[PDB]
């Protein structure tokens, strides 16, 4: 069977302005099935935020009334959220209601990023081995992407058809809010040239950047 | 409102061995046996162990063992393994419409010792030409926890150094590591000797590069 | 209204 859940809406945004996030279903009926909104801040413990209940009800953490509604439709539920400050910047998760009363399918999560930066996209350079330094039979090769905001980036290797020897690092924030991270590949030293695609949907950028053994 | 305590934190065990979370609830769980274990990695939504304080999801190994009723419950791992590594919450439910989560605990599976590959990359060209110089060193596939030193013509850098350790690999428990150095492009262009100095007990291993040579 | 079709 094909059971799945989706969020959406997730963004950067300024605090005090309003966003609404929507989950959309597959493979089951909101009318046998209540659902609940989620989320974790980087770094932090995963939280309740609110549920709604077959006939449309809506349950809340005390810390979530009155700034954060849910609704649904016969295929989404949303959460509008207000008054959001940069405590609210977190992945935010919906999940189905089980009759055991915990919750027994996920969404991948959406990216809520409440900050006074501005959607930045990444500058890409290249990580090669110092000229003069002795090759081998195998290189190691990079990217470095830096500077962007908010969350996430993917980065693929020859557009996804090498992934043998690719390790991506966790992000890092920096203390002026922008996140940098780097991702490596080792390939044969004789081997084809290897190009890293970076994509940063929040700026609808893409590079590509063909890295040179050096 | 109901509210979850989880202890311990953070635990580190072997692989085959076993590990032993605890949840207690302020309130009776609803029929006494409302309660779930949830499982979440980096960058995963969490997917549910245990519903009904017992009773194991599909997917999921024998190993889990989910016990207790009332308001005190247990997850063992009965032979930890590498794919284990991963903080884990529980969750109750109650007469009242409230879906609270644990704090979490952390679990970190020691493998067998395995020693870092150590890598330097230098900046690019175009990468000083922007004014800021980011320096990457990576370390390959270790266990147990390294410390990264770096050096500018011999002298211990004590600001501008980022580390990023991926999870652990989920068949091995080993770590990837970036280490970045940023500076100014003035800075970088006075000094000649970059350090990455990786050290796994009583072992270092150093990359250097002399700027000139790059 | 809580809860579902599967457990
Ligand atoms: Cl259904």
């Amino acid at each position: 069977g094909d059971q799945s859940l989706e969020e959406s809406g997730g963004r950067l945004v300024t605090p005090g302005t309003p966003l609404t996030l929507t989950c959309t279903v597959s493979g089951f009926s909101l009318n046998n099935n209540a659902m609940g909104w989620f989320r974790q801040a980087p770094g932090e413990g995963l939280e309740w935020i609110g549920a709604i209940y077959t006939d449309g009800s809506t349950y809340y953490a005390s810390w979530a009334k009155g700034r954060f509604t849910i609704s649904k439709t016969s295929t989404t539920i949303d959460l509008k959220m207000t008054s959001l400050t940069t405590e609210d910047t977190a992945t935010y998760f919906c999940a189905r209601h089980g009759y055991t009363y915990s919750f027994n399918l996920w969404g991948p999560g959406t990216l809520v990023t409440v900050s006074s930066g501005q959607p930045k996209a990444p500058s890409v350079f290249p990580l090669a081995p110092c000229c003069g330094d002795t090759p081998s039979s195998t290189v190691t090769l990079g990217c470095l992407v830096k500077g962007y905001l908010p969350e996430p980036v993917t980065v693929t290797w020859n557009s996804g058809t090498l992934t043998n020897g690719v390790r991506t690092f966790p992000s890092v924030r920096q203390s002026s809010g922008l996140y940098s991270l780097s991702s490596v590949v080792s390939v044969t030293s004789s081997s084809q040239p290897v190009t890293c695609n970076v994509a940063h949907p929040a700026t609808n950028t893409k590079v590509d950047k063909t890295v040179a053994p050096s | 409102d109901p509210v979850m305590t989880q202890t311990p934190p953070s635990v580190s065990a072997a692989v085959g061995g076993t590990v032993t979370i605890s949840c207690q609830s302020s309130q009776s769980v609803y029929n006494n046996d409302n309660l779930a274990w949830y499982q979440q990695k980096p960058g995963q939504p969490p997917k549910r162990l245990i519903y009904g304080a017992s009773t194991l999801d599909s997917g999921v190994p024998s190993r889990f063992k989910g016990s207790g009723s009332g308001t005190q419950f247990t997850l063992t791992i009965s032979g930890v393994e590498c794919d284990d590594a991963a903080t884990y919450y529980c969750q109750g439910a109650y007469n009242v419409d409230i879906y609270p989560f644990g704090g979490g605990t952390e679990v970190v599976v020691k493998g067998d010792p395995v020693a870092p590959t150590v890598l330097i990359f230098p900046p690019s060209a175009d990468l000083v030409a922007t004014g800021t110089v980011t320096i990457v060193c990576v370390a390959n596939k270790y266990f147990p926890d390294v410390t990264v030193t770096w050096e500018v013509d011999g002298t211990t850098q004590t600001t501008g150094i980022e580390n990023s350790k991926t999870p652990q690999n989920s068949a091995d428990c080993t770590y990837n590591l970036s280490s970045t150095l940023t500076l100014t492009s003035t800075q970088y262009n006075s000094h000649k000797e970059y350090t990455c100095k990786v050290t796994q007990g009583t072992t270092s291993v150093v990359q250097s590069f002399n700027r000139g040579d790059c | 209204g809580k809860g579902g079709t599967y457990p």
